[PDB]
């Protein structure tokens, strides 16, 4: 009870779902046939992990997951591939045009045309939730649908279903891994339509993928499977409180409480460790005092930033695996002690720890070891407003000279709308500046 | 599902489009019949895109052939692939056009033109989705020309929301022999400032400096020319045929190549030109002299790019050199469009060639080449030369003023671009 | 309780209004982008209608 719909849009949001729900299938012994085994409860039960499944009389679990995209390639996929089995067909929703990386063709022209199946296939999902708890809304910055599309079903959501919880996982671009040369707009377009919707959004520096796999894993030129596959590590560590109980574990609402201080300032910044390759693993275990000093080395970081230059709002530690409070007080008094971890006046400096003994999982095949132990920490850092002046200065570069403003005018959009979103997220940048000056 | 419907128009449109054909038909393992006989699965991935699917798995070109004499007709017909064609798509003339824009695109194309529009149609209504059109045409001729840039128009008028591409040929004293092909040249730019998207410049002067200076080819036929452009045409629709992430749609490249309407003139190159290692594949690639336009890069400044590399090569050593190409050549981009330069990579090599590079260029320095038309053109203008064959096809001496201005104006504003700062 | 539904309504009020307001205008807009080009290329049929008149009276000289 308390069900989690998880939303994939665009290339991004699917190809991430894929490996999200293949890991997800991994660490609770679901087969690619949707059987599990050890579930003795058939046809339903209010287990932990049937927030993200439901259970049909066949036996098959079925991610509450619905995959959405303007052009069928992607998904097709996903119809054809290893786990085709466990999405009931509709549950994969094709159009036959794309957004052509333009965010008025993916939130208007043709998005227009398919948003009312969407949210009909979305409630069909709904109606089969005892106490539906949120969204979980999948997407990149940069694609005409994961930026406009995006927008349009935040927008259409929080009509259908009030003020039901929206949770992003937004994939911020990066010059080595993208496609063009708009999404610095399309990204100020979503962000600014987007922001009054969501509740609380993981960013994704797409650099800052790229740079681990190629310094942590000795990968040479990553590819999208390398950087999705170490997506899905962060985001089960973040939903694994959801899909998973214990004593130690706590629900991800709980840390949302204290990550979100002001609604606007609801951008944490997550941090993950270890990502060891399997032959630097071997004998050479990790403690806990290891992977929590890690959390505090910028070069782990999921967005590219500088905690040390800003502020923090809130600290969350959300362990996996073979991990006990002792052994977390005992490093978080020596980071204390140690590194630079500076709270803004008017909040507490205590951090918040989570803990689930199910250890990490790893996809056969790929660039990670398995370890007996993982952490993710969420932190509200200033600093987080970087990835905003970063990609503002790029709108404003192109915007000055209405470069490649005709082909948004083409499709509907006016001038205002880039104003608009643009002085939204001077505030927004205003906004981080104010919440990290001090009190008088 | 992402159907081009190809158009072919005139002597030199008509010939390079069955050039084309020959060329991605032999890297997609389609033999002259059009029977499928190739080694990987991902040759046919993407075969929609340019071919239907027919009765007996046969492969027919989405091409429509045009031209207002049918001597060129009965060449396509009888020259290699000419029977993979589908026969109802050839809409030939009687007469011909004698090299006279006013012709092709106001009167003797005009009666023929609403036939060549059934053809285009009947090609469209049969398309999952069809994201455009590809002309391919010379601009100094009569038929491609004139008629050419009239079924632009014509199409433009029943698919507005499509993509309309050309592979424009721009003539050159140095190899037609003809006197008016400034003022049609002209002509055709005026309209193609208005109704195209995507016009890929292919210069006949910059052919022959290649074939004659870097070749050693010496008296260079239209073979050899049209040999770099088929080079150059596989390149440019190598991430529209075969599974690509980068520009894989017509409107997706459109939108990161055109950052402003009217300025949509592109440079093409094409790496190795000889008769290999990736560093030297890349700055050989941004040389002037590897350049389909016979401009120089170094006389002006890119708005966009797209380099496309074909072969098997380390990805990583064609990021460090895509990436060390515009540290050193930064002043040379505009810095008021942050990483305007993007990189595809084909697995698939090309034909005699194990790795190979295609150069796709919106630069300032186009304006150099419409220069050298505007200079030809006001030479004769001036003198009113040869106008009676235009007028008394109807025409109005103020319309040559028009296009005259209209493409003064469009250099201007390549010179308006090329010299704004972003502080 | 009542100003908590009270501020939840108005929320999804003014949130369906503005997106109806943004389709809308939306629509406006991208219909006169296309009506002025076809309107345009009318013009030039116009113009090529004309044209052909003028060469039939010169042919009469
Ligand atoms: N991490 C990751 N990011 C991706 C992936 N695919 C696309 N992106 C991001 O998304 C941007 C490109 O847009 P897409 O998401 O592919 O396109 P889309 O969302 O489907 O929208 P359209 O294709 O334009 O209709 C890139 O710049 C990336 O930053 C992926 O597989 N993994
Ligand atoms: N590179 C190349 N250019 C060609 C070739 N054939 C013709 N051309 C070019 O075509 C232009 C002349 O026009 P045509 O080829 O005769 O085409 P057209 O419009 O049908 O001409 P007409 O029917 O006689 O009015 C010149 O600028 C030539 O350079 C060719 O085989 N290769
Ligand atoms: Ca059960
Ligand atoms: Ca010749
Ligand atoms: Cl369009
Ligand atoms: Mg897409
Ligand atoms: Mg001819």
């Amino acid at each position: 009870m308390r069900e989690c719909i998880s939303i994939h849009v665009g290339q991004a949001g699917v190809q991430i779902g894929n490996a999200c729900w293949e890991l997800y299938c991994l660490e609770h012994g679901i087969q690619p046939d949707g059987q599990m085994p050890s579930d003795k409860t058939i046809g339903g039960g209010d287990d932990s992990f049937n927030t993200f499944f439901s259970e049909t009389g066949a036996g098959k679990h079925v991610p509450r997951a619905v995959f959405v995209d303007l052009e069928p390639t992607v998904i097709d996929e996903v119809r054809t591939g290893t786990y085709r089995q466990l999405f009931h067909p509709e549950q994969l929703i094709t159009g036959k045009e794309d957004a052509a990386n333009n965010y008025a063709r993916g939130h208007y022209t043709i998005g227009k045309e398919i948003i009312d199946l969407v949210l009909d296939r979305i409630r069909k999902l709904a109606d089969q939730c005892t106490g539906l708890q949120g969204f979980l809304v999948f997407h990149s910055f940069g694609g005409g649908t994961g930026s406009g599309f995006t927008s349009l079903l935040m927008e259409r959501l929080s009509v259908d279903y009030g003020k039901k919880s929206k949770l992003e996982f937004s994939i911020y671009p990066a010059p080595q891994v993208s496609t063009a040369v708009v999404e610095p707009y399309n990204s100020i377009l979503t962000t600014h339509t987007t922001l009054e919707h969501s509740d609380c959004a993981f960013m994704v520096d797409n650099e800052a993928i790229y740079d681990i796999c190629r310094r942590n894993l000795d990968i040479e030129r990553p590819t999208y499977t390398n950087l999705n596959r170490l997506i899905s590590q962060i985001v089960s560590s973040i939903t694994a409180s959801l899909r998973f109980d214990g004593a130690l574990n706590v629900d991800l609402t709980e840390f949302q409480t204290n990550l979100v201080p002001y609604p606007r300032i609801h951008f944490p910044l997550a941090t993950y460790a270890p990502v060891i390759s399997a032959e630097k693993a071997y004998h050479e275990q990790l403690s806990v005092a290891e992977i929590t000093n890690a959390c505090f080395e910028p070069a782990n970081q999921m967005v590219k930033c500088d905690p040390r230059h800003g502020k923090y709002m809130a600290c969350c530690l959300l362990y996996r695996g073979d991990v006990v409070p002792k052994d977390v007080n005992a490093a978080i008094a020596t980071i204390k002690t140690k590194r630079s971890i500076q709270f803004v006046d008017w909040c507490p400096t205590g951090f918040k720890v989570g803990i689930n003994y199910q250890p990490p999982t790893v996809v056969p095949g790929g660039d990670l070891a398995k370890v007996q132990r993982a952490v993710c920490m969420l932190s509200n850092t200033t600093a987080i407003a970087e990835a905003w002046a970063r990609l503002d200065h790029k709108f404003d570069l192109m915007y000055a000279k209405r470069a490649f403003v005709h082909w948004y005018v083409g499709e509907g959009m006016e001038e205002g709308e880039f104003s608009e979103a643009r002085e939204d997220m001077a505030a927004l940048e205003k906004d981080y500046e104010e919440v990290g000056v001090d009190s008088v | 599902m992402r159907e081009i419907v190809h158009i072919q128009a005139g002597q030199c449109g008509n010939q390079i489009g069955a050039k084309f054909w020959e060329v991605i038909s032999d890297e997609h393992g389609i033999d002259p019949t059009g029977s499928y006989h190739g080694d990987s699965d991902l040759q046919l991935e993407r075969i929609n895109v340019y071919y239907n699917e027919a009765a007996g798995n046969k492969y027919v070109p989405r091409a429509i052939l045009v031209d207002l004499e049918p001597g060129t007709m009965d060449s396509v017909r009888s020259g290699p692939f000419g029977q993979i064609f589908r026969p109802d798509n050839f809409v030939f003339g009687q007469s011909g056009a004698g090299n006279n824009w006013a012709k092709g695109h106001y009167t003797e194309g005009a009666e023929l033109v609403d036939s060549v529009l059934d053809v285009v149609r009947k090609e469209s209504e049969s398309c999952d989705c069809l994201q455009g059109f590809q002309l391919t045409h010379s601009l100094g001729g009569g038929t491609g020309s004139g008629m050419g840039t009239l079924l632009i128009s014509k199409i433009r008028e029943e698919y507005p929301d499509r993509i309309m591409n050309t592979f424009s040929v721009v003539p050159s004293p140095k190899v037609s022999d003809t006197v008016v092909e400034p003022y049609n040249a002209t002509l055709s730019v005026h309209q193609l400032v208005e109704n195209t998207d995507e016009t890929y410049c292919i210069d006949n002067e910059a052919l022959y400096d290649i074939c004659f200076r870097t070749l050693k080819l010496t008296t260079p036929t239209y073979g050899d020319l049209n040999h770099l452009v088929s080079a150059t045409m596989s390149g440019v629709t190598t991430c529209l045929r075969f599974p690509g992430q980068l520009n894989a749609d017509l409107r997706k490249l459109a939108v990161n190549m055109v950052p402003f309407p009217r300025l949509h003139f592109f440079m093409p190159g094409f790496a190795p030109l000889t008769s290999l290692t990736v560093p030297e594949l890349t700055q050989q690639m941004f040389d002037a002299k590897n350049m389909m336009a016979a401009c120089d890069p170094r006389h002006g400044r890119y708005l966009t790019v797209a380099a496309v590399f074909r072969g098997r090569m380390s990805m990583k050593e064609v990021d460090e050199q895509m990436l060390n190409v515009q540290n050193k050549n930064s002043s040379y981009f505009v810095e008021w469009i942050p990483n305007n330069v993007k990189t595809a990579v084909c697995d698939i090599p090309p034909r005699g060639l194990k790795m190979s590079a295609t150069f796709i260029g919106n630069s300032t320095a186009i304006q150099e080449l419409f220069k050298r038309i505007s200079e030809q053109f006001t030479a004769m203008f001036r003198r009113k030369a040869f106008l009676h064959w235009y007028t008394g096809e109807g025409m109005d001496e103020m319309e040559f003023t028009e296009a005259e201005s209209n493409m003064n104006d469009l250099v201007s504003e390549y010179q308006q671009y090329q010299d704004a700062t972003a502080d | 309780i009542q100003k908590a539904i009270e501020e939840n309504n108005n929320f999804i009020k003014m949130a369906k209004e503005k997106l109806a307001q943004k389709m809308e205008s939306n629509k406006e807009n991208r219909e006169a982008h296309l009506a002025a080009m076809l309107e345009r290329l009318q013009e030039k049929d116009k113009h090529a209608e004309e044209v052909r008149k003028n060469k039939e009276l010169k042919e009469e000289a």
